[PDB]
């Protein structure tokens, strides 16, 4: 399969046509996603197949073919990118000062950008370039609009 | 049946476009994974 690092889409042919249902980070030949996205079922990469190794419903993650890679967190303090990778269209850098969702476990830091569905997945940076934290799970606020969760695994 | 497409690098990328505002709301996860506004 393509092991190679970087952002990739997710695609099902089981609704209409070809659908992204979201989106993931490929590292240390690790395919990093929400779970959401998944459910836990395999995915294909051209000739080459992704088996799930971890995962966890409660904190919407899942990794695939190793365990979770990414590590780095959000300083609490600076700007972000989301790396956002929409349906039918050109992954696209968004800069943003991240929000907080104070939770009775502690704090996370909260993307506020509207984006479909499919976008789900899609990595958040720091400014060395380090995936802090998967897109798309989170609730939407009294405008309408969407904030998501900074989501991180752990590793070991 | 679900597969993967490349869609880039991940990189930093100098004045991308800036946007979004910054709020701090109270939040509760329930064990099925979903976030709801606690107010
Ligand atoms: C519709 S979906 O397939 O993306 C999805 C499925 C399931 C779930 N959750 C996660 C927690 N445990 C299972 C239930 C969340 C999602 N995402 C969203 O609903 C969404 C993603 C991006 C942006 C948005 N903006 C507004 C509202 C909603 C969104």
């Amino acid at each position: 399969g393509e092991t190679t690092d970087g952002v990739y889409r997710v695609m099902t042919r089981r609704l209409l046509g070809s659908t992204q249902v979201g989106v993931g980070v490929m590292q240390e030949g690790v395919f990093h996603t929400m779970w959401h996205v998944t459910k836990g079922a395999a995915l294909r990469s051209g000739e080459g197949r992704l088996d799930p190794y971890w995962g966890d419903v409660k904190q919407d993650l899942v990794s695939y073919c190793g365990p979770w890679k990414l590590d780095a967190a959000w300083d609490g303090l600076s700007e972000v990118q989301l790396l956002a990778v929409p349906p039918g269209e050109r992954a696209k850098n968004i800069q943003t000062l991240p929000g907080i969702f104070k939770t009775k476990d502690g704090d996370i830091g909260a993307v506020a950008l509207d984006y479909p569905a499919g976008t789900s997945g899609s990595p958040i940076l720091d400014k060395c370039g380090r995936v802090i934290g998967l897109y798309g799970n989170g609730v939407v606020i009294k405008n309408g609009s969407y904030v998501s969760a900074i989501t991180q695994g752990k590793r070991e | 049946d679900m597969y993967i497409e490349r869609a880039g690098d991940i990189t930093w990328e100098k004045d991308a476009e800036v946007t979004g505002n910054s709020p701090r709301l109270d939040v509760a996860l329930d064990e099925s994974g979903d976030f709801s506004l606690v107010e």
